RNA sequence: GAUUAACCCAAGUCAAUAGAAGCCGGCGUAAAGAGUGUUUUAGAUCACCCCCUCCCCAAUAAAGCUAAAACUCACCUGAGUUGUAAAAAACUCCAGUUGACACAAAAUAGACUACGAAAGUGGCUUUAACAUAUCUGAACACACAAUAGCUAAGACCCAAACUGGGAUUAGAUACCCCACUAUGCUUAGCCCUAAACCUCAACAGUUAAAUCAACAAAACUGCUCGCCAGAACACUACGAGCCACAGCUUAAAACUCAAAGGACCUGGCGGUGCUUCAUAUCCCUCUAGAGGAGCCUGUUCUGUAAUCGAUAAACCCCGAUCAACCUCACCACCUCUUGCUCAGCCUAUAUACCGCCAUCUUCAGCAAACCCUGAUGAAGGCUACAAAGUAAGCGCAAGUACCCACGUAAAGACGUUAGGUCAAGGUGUAGCCCAUGAGGUGGCAAGAAAUGGGCUACAUUUUCUACCCCAGAAAACUACGAUAGCCCUUAUGAAACUUAAGGGUCGAAGGUGGAUUUAGCAGUAAACUGAGAGUAGAGUGCUUAGUUGAACAGGGCCCUGAAGCGCGUACACACCGCCCGUCACCCUCCUCAAGAGGAGACAAGUCGUAACAUGGUAAGUGUACUGGAAAGUGCACUUGGACGAACC
């Protein structure tokens, strides 16, 4: 990296920075104190202080990116969620008065919810151990929990069963299905509990 | 370089009791401080800092070992422990140092004015092969104008809109001040960013010291270091190697 | 591992000049240039002459001057004005040194058919930099 | 460590030198080396503590054997006396014996040599 | 301490031996190492609690969304249990000393098997 | 070997043979304390005065008894139990509880160190009982002697050679699992062997020094007995003795060799231990690929009259930043002979080299000169509350180049691979001189097959068009997909079916690719565009500039390696090491009913990998059974293995 270690992540945040001094415990001002002599990186192209920026949504763009055409990306996460919010949109009006206040009608909330559905909880592991490999039921972190949420919604929506299909039709269907609890990722996550607990009586060969 | 004189005389004697030791200076020096520490114990920061072996082998005409080192200083620092005196104080600062603590506030443009008499700060940035020379001026409407076009024109890709936006929304000053920007060489993105740290960079001078403050810890005032690397011989890439046959 | 002019390491007994004693990297870092000619410049011609006048201009002294060079030689050109300037060492007669320095100079002009000066600078022996 | 800093400044009142620290290998047996082919070996040396820090005889006391240095030398009971010139057999431990020794050893080195620098007044006199 | 004399087979000791050292019964400046302790599969009873109710519920997380929480809380504080375990083995508390100490303090008071 | 010279002796020289010259030395590991105890004849002074553990703990034989755990039986519950790295086989008259329950074996005590001559002896009780008022002493006897084994009669819970089955494996006559027998137990006889070793003889004495090869368990003295005298043949043959009959004890010789051997030093290596790490990285991970298709190009193989070299990492768009003629060194034919050169050779040798480099190195060590330790051996040389190291110099580092102090370049020693190049050039040695030299003309440089690296794709995040990011159409046999095939034109050139470019025509294989595998930690990977080198022209290649621009970066020591501390070592061109046994020929010797066996040498090929590292099942002794073979297994014993050496 051409950052000197140094260099610190810059925080991009404005309630961070419009907060109240009193407000400030010892340990936040003397947090703040400190980095007015530290040394920031620049601010990276991809995250700004917009009101309307999602961590989430941005990493699934890029994710989705292919070859660095992250113009690309953006227009088919954007013409996702418009898709999502159209589908919503005629879902609502379509549905009695009743049905009306259950249908949820934001694309964000949707695609947040769809991938919290999708996350699974339990992984599992290739271990070597008389010669033999076994797939050990694990944890999984967080971290690695979302990444395997979205990267199979992505490859779901690559896969070459659905033909024709723009890839922002088939992602809002994905969205859709999943944050109905329902659709191929969805069987996935399941099919990985499934095999989990089957090799339960491995977890024990776990080290960690 | 400083040589060490002759350490004995004709006779053969030498000059120093701790000649024997060989490395009598430093040697004398502990000594010294042991017995400052004797003395104090029979009695009862920021601007500075301790010189590294190089200077105090300098100081000593004499090889030193990292470990050595450490000792000195540590019974340099018990020594500053204690209720130390004057002449105790002034044998550290013979050893302590002064270090340049350059502040990393960044500096503020003056503010100049136009022939209309309005208010402006004229500042420059780089990104990758781009380089951006932008004018913000104190009152405005927000428009922008990249070399004689409007942002929105110049830039069709709402991301680099974003990095446009970044600097005054970070400071709640959307709509408030004009812009005219000229930026050249590079892409679309690093056009972009370079126009944006010169925007910020002149936007400091018509903003408070908390506030710049801030965009500096924002990493808006940043110069980014990152640019292409070299192609290397022998391999695909700046760090791609050739596919590799066992 | 590299071997381009470089002098390897031993028992510490070979003595090596400063032009010796530095590997090739070092040129334009620690070490100048033998030759100065504006050939090798940008929108330059004729650098391929130029460098055969000086490979054969170091061949010629080497062997005109039989163990008496202490170092490699410095050529100049300026203009069509050629200089030689070289070390040598403190043992032939002075009236050799002339004599070869007449001889070269005026061969040297009618072979190149350019002014050339040949510039001696003796010392008692070899100059060392450092022991490899 | 107890009575470095007392011998070495001992050793600066009386003029002679002292040794209290580390002691390098070779300070003795190589110190042609070390310091240079002129350097001047001590002619005797007084071990305050024959034993080093480790309860193993001093290696200086070998060197000195090595160098033909006599050597002068306060020996305990777990000390090893054999290759020490003039062993005294006394306590090198509790600070009043050290002192004790210390005291003894300044006052007949500076005894001696105002008994040389008056023996030789009285002799350019006569 | 256990006793040492007539065990070892030596000249003047008429029984057989007691013991057979492979090794000299000398003591070494030096202690063993600080030993990992081999790890353990952990959070095994709340992963079971998770995946009986996941049988019993067919795999139905908002069914079981409380054992799954519970089964996710363990799963953090053990990890978060063996950073501070390491942090812990760095400290040195839970021993009476850390080895590298107990070295040093061996290195300044070393065995003598030997005369000197 | 000849030749020149030299050396020794000399009327001799010296090839063969024989003789002369050998016991006061040792026995823990080199061969050697005999498995143990006790005599007479004897020997010794350690006998007498004169003496400090007498006695008790697990000596021995006999008789009796039994606490825990088994087996079996009985009731009641369940359909499974056993088995392990994982299974299968096996048993379900099985498993679990409870009760009854032995000719088997004797937790804890035992962190004790006792008894016995040794072998051995560690549940309890009782009886008998543990020689010698100097010492050594029997291989010419007498009496014992673990385990294994034989004989005869019994017991039989459990274990277990053999055997059978299951599994594993290339095979598995083993390791792993199951069942069972001889056997382990009792009684009466035999057998008489052990790494029967504490490899350290009994008795008396010393710690004085001249302590002391090494390691081990310090060095010794007096006395006596036993044993030993290069390795292998050889725990063998013959003879003899024995209750032993495939046996045990004693025990040679011939042929052969210049060694064998013991203990160490250093290094390598370990399917070696502990600890810490790997940061594109060893694993799980993240991204893009390769391996599937067509094409370009290189290589192997085939082919031709037709180069050469690299050819594991460290070869394979490599010498070539480049072959139509030239280049060219190849082949065929023709020609010249002091030849462009005070000749020439792209002839052999890179295992003679210089020159330039690959590689560990994505290391950090190399080393002059001294000094010290090892008893002055090969060797080694650090502890900071410091204990023998000091170290010039090279390297790392620092500085320097590009955009910084970061990063990338560059650098990267000594050495390793007799690594690459004799075809860049030079050059040692050897080789040709009417040719292995020089010139001219023409020509090969292809694909049965296999493979490496790239390019294009297999499309919808796509295809075409405009634009360079607010569009319109296409979207499966006229879709995507050739830079390929065929035809034509142009460019270069003297020469183009051949090289390149363009146009036309055609629209193929292919539908995201098995085992396996490469690269990448950030402006990087990925995608796109441009320029340069070299050419007259020529690469999908190389060098280089830029643009858009990510994901993971958290866990682990399980896999592979590195470092620190060790451990082992029969290896030392160093585990790609060494090494064992069976199955052919020849040679020598020995024992032989001349057929054959054995030993050694010769040393092949074959089948395995038994030993040396925890040698991948620790090795070995005795013994029994079994096996193609090293060998496997049972039982007891040994360390000539280890168990990492405070607690965790
Ligand atoms: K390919
Ligand atoms: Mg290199
Ligand atoms: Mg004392
Ligand atoms: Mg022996
Ligand atoms: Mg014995
Ligand atoms: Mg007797
Ligand atoms: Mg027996
Ligand atoms: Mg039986
Ligand atoms: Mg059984
Ligand atoms: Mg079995
Ligand atoms: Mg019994
Ligand atoms: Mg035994
Ligand atoms: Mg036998
Ligand atoms: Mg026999
Ligand atoms: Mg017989
Ligand atoms: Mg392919
Ligand atoms: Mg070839
Ligand atoms: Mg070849
Ligand atoms: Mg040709
Ligand atoms: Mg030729
Ligand atoms: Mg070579
Ligand atoms: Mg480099
Ligand atoms: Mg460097
Ligand atoms: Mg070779
Ligand atoms: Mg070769
Ligand atoms: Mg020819
Ligand atoms: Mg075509
Ligand atoms: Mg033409
Ligand atoms: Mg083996
Ligand atoms: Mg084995
Ligand atoms: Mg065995
Ligand atoms: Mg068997």
């Amino acid at each position: 990296s051409r950052y000197s270690p140094e260099f610190k992540d810059p925080l991009i945040d404005k309630e961070y920075y419009r907060k109240p001094v009193e407000e400030l415990t010892e340990e936040e001002k003397y947090v703040r104190e400190l980095k007015k002599t530290q040394l920031i990186k620049a601010a990276p192209a991809g995250k700004t202080s917009s009101v309307f920026e999602d961590p989430v949504i941005s990493k699934f763009t890029n994710m989705m990116m292919i070859g660095g055409n992250k113009v690309l990306a953006r227009s088919l996460m954007i013409q996702t969620l418009e898709a999502v919010k159209r589908k919503q949109f005629e879902k609502y009006h379509a549905a009695s008065a009743e049905e009306q206040a259950t249908i949820e009608r934001n694309p964000y909330t949707i695609f947040h919810q769809a991938l919290k559905n999708c996350e699974p909880m339990i992984g599992l592991v290739p271990i070597l151990k008389g010669g033999r490999f076994y797939q050990v039921p694990v944890p999984l972190p967080d971290r690695r929990r979302r990444f395997l949420a979205m990267k199979w919604m992505i490859t779901e929506c690559r896969d070459k069963k659905h033909q024709r299909t723009l890839m922002p039709e088939k992602l809002s269907h994905k969205l859709l299905e999943a944050f109905h609890n329902q659709g191929p990722v969805i069987k996935r996550k399941h099919d990985l509990h499934k095999m989990a607990e089957a090799n339960r009586a491995l977890a024990h060969y776990r080290w960690w | 370089p400083r040589q060490r004189a002759i350490q004995w005389g004709e006779d053969g004697r030498p000059f120093h009791y701790l000649f024997y030791t060989g490395k009598q200076s430093y040697y004398s020096l502990m000594h010294d401080v042991y017995g400052m520490l004797l003395n104090l114990e029979k009695h009862q920061v920021i601007g500075s800092r301790w010189l590294i072996k190089e200077e105090l082998e300098e100081m000593l005409v004499e090889k030193l070992s990292d470990l050595d080192y450490m000792q000195f200083i540590r019974l340099l620092e018990k020594l500053l422990t204690s209720q130390c005196g004057a002449a105790e104080e002034e044998f550290v600062q013979r050893f302590r140092r002064s270090v340049t603590l350059e502040s990393k506030k960044q500096l503020i443009e003056p503010v100049q004015y136009d022939e209309q008499g309005m208010a402006f700060s004229k500042s420059e940035g780089k990104r990758k092969t781009a380089k951006a020379e932008a004018i913000v001026y104190k009152h405005g409407s927000g428009r922008i104008k990249v070399n004689g076009i409007d942002y929105q024109l110049y830039f069709p890709i709402t991301q680099d809109r974003e990095q446009l936006m970044f600097p005054f929304h970070f400071v709640d000053r959307l709509g408030k001040h004009d812009v005219t920007c000229t930026v050249s060489g590079g892409g679309r993105s690093a056009q972009a960013g370079a126009i944006r740290l010169a925007m910020a960079k002149a936007l400091c001078s018509f903003v408070t010291e908390d506030e710049v403050e801030w965009m500096r810890q924002a990493g808006l005032l940043t110069t980014d270091p990152r640019v292409r690397e070299r192609k290397k011989p022998g391999q695909e890439g700046a760090r791609r190697k050739f596919t590799w046959k066992k | 591992k590299n071997r381009a002019a470089r002098v390897r390491v031993s028992k510490g007994d070979k003595p090596v000049t400063y032009e010796e004693a530095h590997a090739p990297h070092y040129i334009a870092h620690r070490k100048g240039w033998l030759s100065l000619h504006t050939g090798n410049l940008d929108g330059e011609d004729h650098a391929a002459e130029r460098t055969v006048e000086d490979v054969f201009l170091r061949k010629f002294m080497w062997g005109t001057f039989p163990g008496c060079l202490a170092d490699q030689l410095v050529l100049k050109r300026r203009g069509n004005q050629l200089e030689i300037c070289a070390v040598v060492l403190r043992q032939l007669s002075p009236h050799k040194y002339y004599f070869l320095v007449g001889y070269s100079e005026t061969l040297l002009s009618y072979f190149y058919k350019c002014p050339v000066r040949l510039h001696l600078q003796t010392v008692p022996s070899k100059v060392v930099y450092k022991y490899l | 460590r107890q009575f470095s800093y007392l011998i070495e400044n001992m050793a600066r009142d009386c003029g002679e030198y002292a040794h209290t620290r580390y002691f390098r290998g070779g300070m003795l047996t190589n110190a042609r080396l070390l310091f240079g082919p002129t350097v001047r070996l001590p002619d005797l040396i007084i071990f305050l503590h024959t034993l080093n820090n480790i309860f193993e005889p001093h290696v200086a006391v070998r060197d000195a054997a090595k160098m033909n240095i006599p050597t002068v030398g306060i020996v305990d009971t777990n000390c090893n006396p054999c290759l020490i010139t003039y062993p005294v057999p006394g306590n090198d431990d509790s600070p009043l014996a050290v002192h004790l020794y210390c005291r003894l050893f300044q006052t007949a080195i500076t005894r001696a040599k105002e008994k040389r620098q008056q023996v030789e007044a009285l002799y350019r006199l006569q | 301490t256990p006793s040492l004399r007539g065990r070892l087979a030596r000249f003047g000791n008429p029984r057989k031996p007691v013991l057979k050292p492979n090794k000299p019964l000398i003591l070494a400046n030096r202690v063993g190492e600080r030993r990992r302790e081999k790890g353990e599969a952990t959070c095994i009873t709340e992963m079971s609690v998770m995946m009986a109710c996941w049988k019993q519920n067919e795999f139905r997380d908002d069914a079981c969304r409380k054992e799954i929480q519970g089964f996710l809380d363990c799963a953090a504080r053990a990890q978060e249990a063996r950073k501070m375990r390491s942090i812990q083995e760095t400290l040195g508390e839970s021993g009476s000393l850390l080895p590298n100490k107990l070295n040093k303090l061996l290195q300044r008071f070393p065995n003598k098997p030997y005369l000197s």
